[PDB]
């Protein structure tokens, strides 16, 4: 039962309906809503649309089905939690929490997944349009086996459930050696996808002082170098608004014993799954066409 | 326009010769080339084959394992290789080239032969006519017979005519039981349905003496039919 | 002076020749036909797709056998394919990647092919050398080779872009005939069932019935805006229909000097690429730059299909010699067979 | 003097095209309708084939 | 057999993809100019009836050259078979002031099409060394009006010349114009082209990947 390793975790088991509850559970649920209908826009604009049928476009929709899980793996979560913690079993608290693991690494897979695409259709002298299909498909696939690996570890051994003394709190049957583990997965993909995005606009702002001189027509200038920074400002600033707190518990409650992490996992854990939200508006918004494609659907 | 073949002699029993051919006048990357072998008295005998780009090969039951066919495109030349030659490889080899398309005409050029002395299921294609006299302007009908109907169900019937004047390489004259190969005269025609086929020669000649065989490619283990002389 | 009279005399003569025409202009082909049964909503489906080629096909060709078909590419390779089986028969590669046609000997022994380079090339398909080799160039044109079509094993019809049509001899490789009296770039052409005329449509809103054995134009057909870029000629051999840029069809009458029926729509306002007619004359087909195929009531002038599922401008269009299949290529590299 | 040549040719063939025969457009207009009512039964795309006759779709 | 028909064409599919690499890294320049732009002696510097198209390689990348003759006056949409070209270069002689008049309409109707659009251009302004000797002794103002610059200057003359070319498109705000004052030079011709492509691509990737 999980009323043994809850109790000694410092946690407490809800047996009525709480304010808080109320409040959680509502405020979240209107979140899954426009997650797994925003993201399901996006699947459909590419697919009916004939101009979106490019390697770029396939990550994009990819990145949406990692998303759109990322609803369900919250609807789920949402119903078991609060009045009903007290029911589950061990085995399926690692399923409930097995899901929400599976998803969000998907879903940040994805991010530095495209994060490469465009660095490399960037310092390679071919058009995007006359590129081939085979690179992404075999990067789509790998972003989804790791994803299921990452999410089936700890049921097979990687938990506390026979190493009772250390592990962590805020899930009391994961051991203390995963979410600092995990921790390290997103910190490396933020810092990697950061100097992919710096070194694009360093290159294309050296070639536009350059082609100064000869190229007068109306390409390169200021509104060149203005709508490329704007775009790698809110594709970075995104990512660390909505995943920097969520960072900073993991490694608090693994590292400071005397620390309140408890009050803040439930609001944490929210604001990481609006990530999943924000992210069709950010990589699906400059096109002119999807934006006509949404009205055209839209009736 | 040319197949030399040569590599041939007398060899012992469980020893070992190899056979090189070698064309020149033709595209030789895009033809399949096929080795085929004559009793000293008796008929022809299908013994291998190796596509264009060394794609598929085919043995013959009798000669599988013992022997290997190979090809060197960019040298323009055939190989076979025989390891434990037996008592009953005494024969005249031969080379054929043919090419698989839609309307095309395989077994169309044939070698030289080059002589091998040892000194120690599949379609039943029949061939009732081991003698017939003739007389210069006359007509005469060569039958023949398969085990089973070597009609197809793409409307094909396979069955070739082929023939070898006294001396002579053998040469193409009908393929497909309905077609006539080019540079041959119109006097030659064929008929048949799908088990009974039959030659006609409107007007005889003297070049049209010496034996008549055919063929079926229904199956790739290709038999030949029994020879038919032309006694004239 | 003699101008101004010989310009004189050309006004009048098209007075009369309009005259005789309006009187016997009594009645419309719409009004006879509209007491016969529609055809109803014509039903095709893909039933091959021809893969292999690398950019954008600009003609293709039917055999006669109705298996056979030959096709360009601005890649710069034609392709024998085998419909029934989707089997590449052959794969010849050319001299020059700007080809805009292709023809098929009735034969089947010879292909044409020409473009931007002037000059027409035939090339033999059965050699004893088991490979495909040119047979002869044709030079003797001043613009680019816009349409080519067969006459026997030794002759050939070839417009050009310097406002002509000529006849070749395949064997002595010199121009026997050739065809004046057109002012803009001829477009299309057509050969007339019994191979004794042709027609031409020219960038210049006109049509001429030429005569091969004598050389001379017989008649001349007006009533287009744009450039007329399609033409076929009916099964009967007595009429042709039209296609052009102002995105509008028109049948014509070799005896009526008249145009007979319309074939648009408010809907189109984009060019016919291709042409073509079914083996009783019933169906007409068209491709658009719409990346469509459209089938018409040629009787009605009433559409009734749309030849769907090509991701660009349809360019060739072809119909096999037994009614059993049609060919359609497009800018997007691929072919499809329709049943 | 340099176009009377080409305009007297000009009206030479517009004098040619303009005496020809010519029939009724009533009479025309009959003769393509006769054509496709006859040869209806001929073609396989305005009338489909079974597909067991069918070379495109009997595999 | 039917089966080794099938192979047959299984084997022409290999020659067939072993080309498409080839084709998916391949630039299409299209040349124009005149008689006396100087477009035999620039091919000349290029170690390579109708189009004379010049197959060739720079830094690994596979380029072409579709230098039509006189041919190019042709005005129909079917002679616009060069819908699918990445640049246009375009041989201007800037010593000849008496027709640089008449090498601007061409120049007009040319980038103007329909059809160019979405397409770079390049501009040679050859013999820049004769136009050096031809002014400080003959002045520009007796062959072109709205000069207000000094007639006695290269400096000056240049920023004109190159000006009364930017100022006949009616798209500019699609696709960019490169210019350059080439010689004889033999050098950098190659060379020059190639950043001038490298930058269209370039300007193509970022708008494609949703990047700007
Ligand atoms: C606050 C967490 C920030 C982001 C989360 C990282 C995603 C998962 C990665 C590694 C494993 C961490 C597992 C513990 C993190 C918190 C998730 C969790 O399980 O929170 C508790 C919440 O269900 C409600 O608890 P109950 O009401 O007892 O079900």
């Amino acid at each position: 039962s999980i009323a043994f390793f809850y109790n000694r975790s410092g946690k407490h088991l809800a047996t009525e309906w709480n304010t808080v509850s109320k409040l959680v559970m509502g405020l979240g649920i209107t979140v899954c809503i426009f997650i797994m209908l925003a993201n399901l826009l996006v699947m459909v604009a590419i697919y009916v649309n004939r101009r979106f049928h490019f390697p770029i476009y396939y990550l994009m929709a990819n990145l949406a089905a990692a998303d759109f899980f990322a609803g369900l793996a919250y609807f789920y979560l949402m119903f078991n939690t609060g009045p009903n913690t007290r029911r589950l079993t061990v085995s399926t608290w690692l399923l409930r929490q097995g899901l929400i693991d599976t998803s969000l690494t998907a879903s940040v897979a994805n991010l530095l997944a495209i994060a490469i695409e465009r660095h490399i259709t960037v310092f390679r002298m071919q058009l995007h349009t006359r590129m081939s299909n085979r690179r992404v498909v075999v990067v789509i696939v790998v972003i989804w086996t790791m994803a299921i690996v990452m999410g089936a570890i700890p049921s097979v051994g990687w938990n506390c459930i026979c190493d009772i003394e250390n592990c962590s709190n805020m899930a009391p049957l994961y051991s203390d050696s995963y979410l600092v583990f995990w921790a390290i997965f997103n910190l490396v993909t933020f810092v990697v996808m950061v100097v992919l995005y710096a070194h694009i606009f360093g290159y294309v702002r050296q070639r536009t002082m350059r082609m100064s001189r000869h190229s007068s027509g109306p390409r390169r200038n200021r509104d060149t170098m203005m709508s490329l920074l704007k775009t790698v400002v809110i594709v970075l600033g995104a990512f660390i608004i909505c995943w920097t707190p969520g960072l900073v518990l993991l490694l608090l409650d693994v590292c400071c014993p005397q620390c309140d992490v408890l009050a803040y996992e439930k609001f944490f854990l929210l604001l990481a799954e609006f990530n999943s939200a924000m992210n069709p508006i950010i990589y699906s918004y400059r096109d002119k066409e999807m934006s006509a494609t949404f009205r055209q659907i839209l009736c | 326009v040319q197949l030399v073949e040569s590599g041939g002699g007398l060899v012992q029993p469980g020893g070992s010769r190899k056979l090189s051919c070698s064309a020149s006048g033709f595209a030789f990357s895009s033809f399949g080339m096929h080795w085929v072998r004559q009793a000293p008295e008796k008929g022809l005998e299908w013994v291998a084959y190796i596509s264009s780009g060394s794609g598929t090969i085919y043995y013959a039951d009798t000669v599988k394992g013992r022997f290997t066919i190979s090809r060197d495109d960019p040298k323009n030349t055939l190989f076979l290789q025989m390891t434990s030659l037996r008592s009953e490889d005494t024969a005249m080899y031969y080379c054929v080239r043919s090419i698989y398309y839609y309307g095309s005409s395989p077994f169309d050029f044939w070698g030289q032969g080059t002589t091998l002395t040892v000194s120690s299921s599949d379609i039943v294609m029949t061939q009732a006519t081991s003698s017939v006299p003739v007389t210069p302007g006359e007509s005469v009908s060569i039958s023949c017979r398969s085990s089973k109907s070597l009609l197809h169900s793409n409307g094909n019937t396979y069955l070739y005519w082929f023939l070898q004047r006294p001396g002579q390489s053998p040469q193409l004259l009908i393929y497909r039981m309905s077609n006539l190969a080019s540079g041959v005269p119109d006097r030659f025609s064929g008929s048949g349905s799908g088990t009974a086929f039959t030659l006609t020669i409107s007007r005889l000649e003297a070049e049209d003496v010496g034996v008549y065989y055919c063929m079926q490619h229904l199956e790739y283990p290709l038999t030949f039919g029994a020879g038919t002389k032309l006694e004239l | 002076s003699e101008l101004d009279q010989l310009r004189q005399e050309a006004e009048q003569l098209k007075n009369q020749i309009r005259d005789a025409r309006k009187a016997c202009a009594d009645a419309t082909l719409s009004q006879i036909t509209n007491n016969i049964d529609p055809v109803g909503r014509i039903q095709m489906r893909t039933r091959r797709t021809l893969r292999g080629h690398l950019a954008k096909i600009y003609a293709m060709h039917w055999g006669t056998d109705s298996r056979l078909l030959v096709s360009a590419s601005q890649d710069g390779k034609l392709i024998i394919w085998d419909s029934y089986t989707t089997n590449k028969v052959h794969a010849i590669p050319l001299r020059s990647s700007w080809v805009m046609t292709c023809a098929y000997a009735p034969s089947g022994n010879y292909v044409a092919c020409g473009g931007l380079d002037n000059i027409c090339s035939i090339y033999n398909l059965k050699t004893r050398e088991g490979n495909v080799r040119v047979s002869r160039e044709l030079a003797g044109h001043t613009g680019y080779l816009s349409c080519c079509r067969f006459l026997d094993d030794n002759q050939i019809v070839t417009s050009s872009g310097d406002t002509t049509c000529a006849l070749w001899d395949i064997e002595t490789g010199q121009q026997t005939t050739t065809f004046t009296g057109h002012t803009g770039d001829v477009m299309s052409l057509s050969l007339a069932p019994d191979t004794r005329l042709f027609v031409s449509g020219a960038c210049d809103a006109s049509a001429k019935l030429w005569d091969v054995r004598e050389g001379m134009c017989r008649q001349t057909f007006t009533g287009h805006e744009s450039d007329i870029n399609a033409i076929c000629f009916f099964p009967n051999g007595n009429a042709f229909a039209t296609g052009s840029d102002d995105a509008t069809c028109r049948l014509f009458d070799l005896r009526a000097d008249q145009e007979l029926m319309t074939y648009s729509h408010d809907n189109i306002i984009c060019g016919i690429t291709s042409v073509s007619f079914s083996k009783s004359g019933r169906l007409l087909l068209a491709g658009y730059d719409d990346f469509n195929c459209n089938v018409w009531d040629a009787l009605k002038a009433d559409r009734a299909g749309v030849l769907a599922g090509h991701d660009n401008r349809v360019s060739c269009l072809g119909v096999t010699d037994d009614g059993m299949a049609v060919a359609t290529g497009s800018w997007d590299s691929f072919l499809k067979i329709w049943n | 003097t340099a176009s009377i040549a080409q305009a007297r040719k000009l009206v030479e063939q517009l004098k040619m095209e303009a005496n020809i025969d010519r029939i009724k457009v009533s009479k025309a207009a009959a003769d393509l309708m006769a054509y496709c009512e006859a040869h209806a039964k001929e073609d396989p795309l305005l009338t489909p084939v079974p597909a067991s006759e069918n070379p495109f779709r009997e595999k | 057999e039917d089966k080794a028909a099938a192979e047959r064409s299984k084997e022409i599919d290999k020659c067939l993809s072993r080309e498409k690499t080839y084709v998916k890294r391949l630039v299409k320049i299209l040349l124009l100019g005149a008689d006396n732009s100087g477009k035999s002696t620039f091919l000349k510097q290029m170690r390579i009836k109708g189009i004379h198209e010049y197959d060739f390689e720079i830094k690994n990348v596979p380029f072409k050259m579709v230098d039509v003759g006189g041919q190019r006056s042709e005005r129909k949409r079917w002679f616009e078979c060069f819908d699918s070209v990445t640049s246009i270069l375009f041989l201007v002689d800037s010593s000849d002031f008496n027709r640089l008049t008449e090498s601007l309409n061409d120049f007009e109707t040319i980038v103007n099409n329909r059809v160019f659009s979405n397409v770079s251009i390049i501009l040679f302004l050859n013999k820049t060394d004769l136009l050096e000797e031809k002014v400080q002794i003959v002045s520009i103002k007796d062959y072109f009006l709205e000069f207000e610059g000094d007639p006695h200057c290269l400096r000056d003359v240049q920023k004109f010349l190159v000006e009364c070319f930017r100022n006949k498109r009616r798209d500019q705000q699609q696709k960019p114009l490169y210019h350059h004052f080439t010689t004889a030079i033999n050098t950098e011709n190659a060379r020059l082209i190639f950043r001038d492509v490298k930058d269209t691509i370039l300007h193509d990737n970022l708008k494609q990947l949703m990047l700007q």
